[PDB]
């Protein structure tokens, strides 16, 4: 009504034209939460809590970083909630080695619980996932040197880096319980530049699509 | 009898102009 | 045919009553409490369901037409109002399908194109432009709707008083129901057509042994949806279409009467109106009510309204 | 290990010996600070529009 | 904070000059801007308003058609395009920033001055020179002819203080919010006709000249002018 | 001889328990059991504020009653003006995981913090006309839950770290650290008079804190999960927790024990956010269920519902005055309730 | 009416769709 309330009225329109412009800007990046170790190569891959962002083919990235975050994870994952994807990483060289930290329980068991954990949560049901089964150069020959029942003692022992590698990865999409609503995007991440990017840029886009689809009704 | 025109013609001429025929 | 008049009356009543209700039912839902208004598909079922709500209300007055067998006696301003009404929502319903449609294809279009890319161009300045197009295409029936009174009774038999180039349009009635069956089907069922198979054909082209969820299940659910929904629009608007094609041929030359539309117009043409209508029902649940987003809205109001 | 032991008895200890007043002496002033300032509440008693910031 | 200007000087009847403000250290483009005249031997009238963003622009009625008024955020300088000049046009030109939201200071921090020399509120200030001595206390009044007293509480009376030789500084913006670094000294009060600023303990630095101008309406207007002297 | 000083812990935890038993001669609910009730309250919301373009996971008056920040996760600090629903500021953040907010009680400043374990302090009154960052306290190992400007200068907050700091803006350096949680901390209430503030971490525990001395000088339990809200009593004698089990609890100071259990057989969802009124007869509690409960905190009877968000209610506040109530929630809009 | 003297022409002798283009 008065001039310096009509003037406030205009400071406030600019205001919310500004975080318009800035939501929209928004909108059209793509987020990806990283969990898991691997993360430190897939991470320089392409290049508290840690931002990375990155361009690949006329868009825009950010990959999310919480490693260092030592606390309960079910205070501040809802915060993550509405993520395009989950960027997991697992160390297929990780299944003869025991004590995760200082356990007696071996790795590829706390890894496969994380990863129940965090697919079967309440927030991520519609978030898809991307594995990145790291470490096969290591896996080649830890294969060979012993057998795979250390990690499994119910597998039928056939040792060749064809199908147990298969089997590890056949065991962490059967971890998933909400089969036909989420997929898992599986990848053996090889050493070579541009191919794990890639391979994360396929996956969004699928993800991308389903959600431009699911928007207008149609899937 | 002498008249046997009932409501033939106006349901024709409904038919061919009219607005339930839009 | 003794009781052929109350059935249809009480067919009219029910497609009538179950439009108006799930109408109200998707406004209610999505703009009454959600209030959902940044993309462009949710105002384009806003007005969709708005004008087939009053497509449907318009039935009732057909209904009693039929009820007093051939008799109208309303007044010729609201007959003008019902011919307008029903002819203007007839238009703007078959532009916002095909509005729908097209704003689908350009939605899973330009996804992965974040900085790239009369016509479709604004969100707003087609959602009234459809609208004056669709009234424009109309005003005829209420400038030409002159009832008259023959025997005892007045219609709202439309009749076109002029002399241009003869007693009526060109040979008869003409463009006006030339426009009706063009410009109301042949044109948006073609864009329909162009737009969803289009966006079947893409979403095949990206990643169509092709895994049940993320590739097989897509095209399957995708398919089925745009096929449902084309299906829907030609099934419940072709009979109709189909006899005023029948009526402007015989209006036309090629005129045989001998029974050959009579019967068409007697028995079918009640049934192309209801199915014509019913499209008015079945939209609002192929487009607002069958989205998660408002199934969700739906099961929260349920205890939030009443019990 | 003996050092988070001590502590928490040392903490316990200094927790234990502190004056509690009975509960029935508690609630008569809470019930005595809330009738005192119950007229001055504009949730609880609601305020006359004309002197309602909000309306 | 700096707003400097430049391009003042000697031109004839009916021409044409154009005056330009550039600021140095606040955040431009987030600040409304205002010119405001002084005549040689006059007090402050008020010319132009160009809002932040340059959404709203108001002129006095003397320079409604005539004088124009435009800022450029990116260069971080504010115009005023005169047209039709004439003898009335004479004055030292002021730039004066003003942000405008809840609890903002309005009228805070003003230029040097251009001088350009060519070849509605009533605000009243009845006291036109009180003769003051350092130590005392001083009372400067000002009344309105509409009361400034908005329903939303707010009374819209801002004071300024223009020493022998330097641009206004403001004092009290509203009816008695004091400025950001003027002494305590400085306080003001009224209902909403009547104003008056009481400075408690005067010393040397606090002569010169007051004026009292309101925000309630567009065209803004001050007062004469109250002058302290030793 | 660590099996002695377990003993020792033991024995000492059942003097407490008896302590606490043999002052437990009545209850709050007896001696209020001829109190009349409230009534039914149905608050009507005036305003909704607009411009969030995701969660709201924080927020807090100012002291005079009309101004308040919001934090959300879409990285801004929006200043409102509720009267006028006019945006006063909209701080651009550096890390869009801000879990909390605060308001300087002169106006001055205003804090938040996140994810990135950093207690960010902006200064809304600058003379070259914008809002600047003018501390970042880095000290803390884990999220930061929540923060309360103790002054203009101090800061208390609370970190998933399982420590509360007490700060020095003017050096950057946290002046007391609080220790004794075996959880994280998830809430923070400052007293009235602020020489005490009491704690509630994720184990159930409540602890209060002396700011001066740099001690735990009493230990609350009760709950049966994770406290994530914590509110005093207007009088500084007492305080309410809001939970995860469904329940709140209002504790007293000087007699060491609970009070009065908040809970309903209906409700079984957590709470996020609780609050008192001016005189303290309504407590106010945002839960998980999309909606806020008014509860009578004399006779723990439900008094009113405040159902208007479409999504989880997280931060709740009543101003200085008792005039207004405001919940802001993870649909993005903040209501006005009076 | 019209009408009427249309339909005694008609089921009398015929219609030659004349006298209907201005009733209908």
């Amino acid at each position: 009504v008065s001039a310096e309330d009509k003037a406030a009225a205009e400071r406030s329109k600019m205001i919310d034209k500004n975080l318009r412009e800035d939501g929209e800007k928004a909108a059209r990046e793509v987020k990806l939460l990283l969990l898991g170790s691997g993360k430190n190569t897939i991470v320089k891959q392409m290049k508290g809590i840690v931002e990375t962002h990155f361009t690949f083919k006329d868009l825009h990235f950010k990959m999310f970083d919480v490693g260092a975050q030592r606390s309960e994870r079910k205070k501040w994952i809802h915060c993550f909630e509405g993520v395009t994807a989950i960027i997991f990483c697992v160390a297929l060289s990780a299944y003869d080695l025991v004590l995760a930290e200082d356990e007696e329980m071996n790795r590829m068991h706390a890894s496969m619980k994380l990863f129940d954990s965090i697919c079967n949560n309440k927030w991520f049901t519609d978030t898809s996932i991307i594995l990145f089964l790291n470490k096969k150069d290591l896996f080649e020959e830890k294969i060979t040197h012993s057998p795979l029942t250390i990690c499994f003692p119910e597998y039928t022992g056939a040792n060749k880096y064809d199908e147990a590698a298969s089997y590890i990865q056949s065991k962490f999409e059967d971890l998933n319980k909400r089969k036909d609503t989420k997929e898992i995007y599986t990848h053996f991440t090889c050493s070579t530049d541009t191919k794990n990017v890639q391979f994360v840029f396929d996956a969004v886009t699928d993800v991308i699509i389903k959600n431009n689809l699911k928007d207008c009704g149609l899937f | 009898g002498v008249r046997l025109c009932g409501r033939e013609f106006i349901r024709a001429v409904i038919f061919t102009c009219g607005g339930s025929r839009w | 045919e003794a009781r052929v008049r109350i059935l249809i009356s009480v067919v009219y009543w029910v497609v009538c009553a179950l439009g108006l209700a799930g109408n109200l039912l998707v406004l209610y839902l999505m703009k009454s409490m959600q209030g959902w208004r940044k993309s462009s598909i949710n105002l384009f079922v806003t007005n969709l369901a708005l004008t087939d709500f009053q497509f449907v209300l318009t039935l009732p007055f057909w209904a009693v037409e039929n009820a007093l067998d051939f008799k109208w006696p309303f007044g010729k301003a609201m007959c003008k109002i019902v011919s307008m009404v029903t002819s203007m929502n007839m238009y703007a319903s078959v532009f916002f399908l095909t509005a729908m449609s097209v704003t689908r294809y350009h939605s899973v279009a330009s996804a992965l194109k974040s900085h790239r890319t009369s016509c479709c161009f604004s969100a707003k300045a087609l959602c009234v432009w459809i609208w004056a197009l669709a009234a424009l295409a109309s005003l005829p029936s209420a400038i030409f709707s002159t009832t008259v009174k023959v025997m005892g009774e007045e219609l709202c038999l439309v009749r076109f008083p002029d002399k241009l180039l003869g007693r009526d349009r060109q040979f008869w009635l003409g463009l006006y129901h030339s426009q009706k069956v063009l410009l109301g089907f042949v044109l948006p069922l073609g864009i329909i057509i162009l737009c969803y198979l289009l966006l079947v054909r893409f979403i095949a082209d990206r990643r169509a042994g092709r895994p049940t969820g993320a590739s097989a299940r897509r095209l399957s659910k995708v398919t089925k949806s745009v096929t449902i929904v084309v299906l829907s629009f030609f099934l419940c608007w072709l009979p109709n279409q189909a006899l005023t094609t029948w009526s402007i041929l015989i209006k036309f030359n090629a005129v045989p009467f001998s029974q050959e539309y009579f019967l068409c117009q007697v028995y079918a043409f009640p049934v192309s109106v209801c199915l014509a209508h019913s499209n008015s029902c079945l939209n609002p649940v192929l487009y607002c009510l069958v989205r998660r987003e408002f199934r969700k809205a739906l099961k929260s109001l349920l205890w939030r309204i009443a019990s | 290990s003996i050092a988070q032991a001590r502590k928490l008895v040392e903490q316990l200890k200094m927790e234990a010996n502190i004056d509690r007043i009975k509960v029935s002496k508690a609630a008569a002033d809470l019930m005595a600070y809330c009738e005192a300032h119950a007229k001055e509440d504009p949730l609880l008693t609601p305020v006359p529009a004309s002197e309602n910031p909000f309306r | 904070v700096q707003l400097v200007e430049s391009g003042g000087g000697l031109v004839q009847p009916g021409g044409s000059r154009k005056l330009s403000c550039s600021a140095s250290g606040f955040a431009f483009s987030s600040f409304g801007m205002h010119w405001v005249r002084q005549a040689p031997e006059k007090g402050l009238e008020w010319v132009a308003y160009i809002s932040s963003g340059s959404g709203t622009i108001y002129y006095a009625d003397t320079v409604k058609g005539r004088f124009t008024i435009s800022r450029d955020d990116p260069k971080n300088t504010l115009f005023l395009q005169m047209t039709s000049l004439r003898s009335e046009d004479t004055a030292m030109y002021y730039c004066v920033r003003s942000i405008y939201y809840y609890g903002s200071s309005p009228f805070d921090f003003w230029g040097q001055g251009t001088t350009l020399t060519v070849s509605d509120i009533v605000m009243t200030q009845a006291t036109s020179s009180v003769p003051v001595t350092p130590g005392e206390s001083v009372s400067i009044s000002c009344r309105s002819s509409k009361s400034l007293l908005h329903s939303n509480g707010n009374t819209y009376l801002y004071w300024f203080l223009q020493r022998p030789g330097q641009s206004p500084q403001l004092l009290i913006y509203r009816m008695s919010n004091l400025a950001s670094g003027v002494p305590d000294r400085f306080s003001g009060s009224g209902s909403g006709t009547a104003f008056t600023l009481t400075i408690s303990r005067l010393e040397a630095e606090d002569v010169g000249v007051y004026y009292c101008m309101q925000h309630l309406e567009y065209p803004l207007t001050f007062g004469a002018g109250t002058k302290l002297e030793l | 001889e660590l099996d002695q000083l377990r003993q020792e812990a033991e024995q000492l935890k059942n003097q407490i328990r008896d302590a606490r038993k043999a002052c437990a001669d009545a209850t709050l609910s007896q001696i209020t059991n001829n109190i009349d009730p409230v009534g039914r309250i149905q608050m009507r919301t005036r305003r909704t504020l607009r411009g969030h373009l995701a969660k709201i996971y924080a927020m807090h008056w100012g002291t005079d009653s009309r101004l308040l920040v919001s934090a959300s996760q879409d990285g801004k600090l929006i200043i409102w003006d509720s009267y006028t629903t006019n945006k006063v500021h909209a701080i651009p953040l550096r890390s869009s995981w801000v879990m909390t907010c605060a308001y300087a009680p002169s106006g001055n400043y205003v804090a938040c913090g996140g994810l990135d374990n950093i207690c960010s302090i902006y200064n809304l009154k600058t003379r070259e006309g914008n809002v600047r960052v003018s501390r970042e306290l880095a000290g803390h190992t884990g999220y930061l839950s929540c923060c309360r400007f103790l002054d203009d200068n101090q800061i208390v907050t609370s970190s998933g770290d399982t420590t509360c700091a007490l700060w020095d803006i003017e050096t950057g350096q946290q002046t007391t650290t609080f220790t004794g949680h075996t959880g994280d901390v998830m809430s923070l209430s400052l007293a009235p008079d602020t020489r005490l503030f009491v704690s509630g971490a994720c184990d159930a525990s409540a602890k209060l804190w002396d700011v001066r001395e740099g001690m735990c000088r009493q230990t609350f339990t009760g709950h049966e999960s994770d406290i994530n809200a914590i509110c005093f009593f207007p009088n500084g004698n007492a305080f309410a927790t809001g939970s995860d089990d469904a329940t709140c609890r209002l504790f007293d100071l000087r007699a060491d024990q609970e009070l009065m259990t908040y809970s309903h057989d209906n409700i079984i969802c957590g709470i996020t956010s609780v609050s008192f009124s001016k005189s303290g007869r309504l407590l106010l509690a945002g839960y998980d269920d999309f909606n806020c409960n008014v509860w009578d905190a004399l006779k723990a009877d439900r008094a009113g519902v405040l159902a208007g968000h479409d999504n989880r209610v997280s931060c709740l506040g009543v101003t200085d005055d008792g005039m207004a109530v405001a919940t802001g929630s993870w649909d993005s809009f903040l209501k006005i309730w009076n | 009416d019209v009408l009427a003297g249309l339909s005694s022409s008609c089921c009398k002798w015929g219609c030659s769709k004349s006298e209907i283009s201005s009733l209908c």
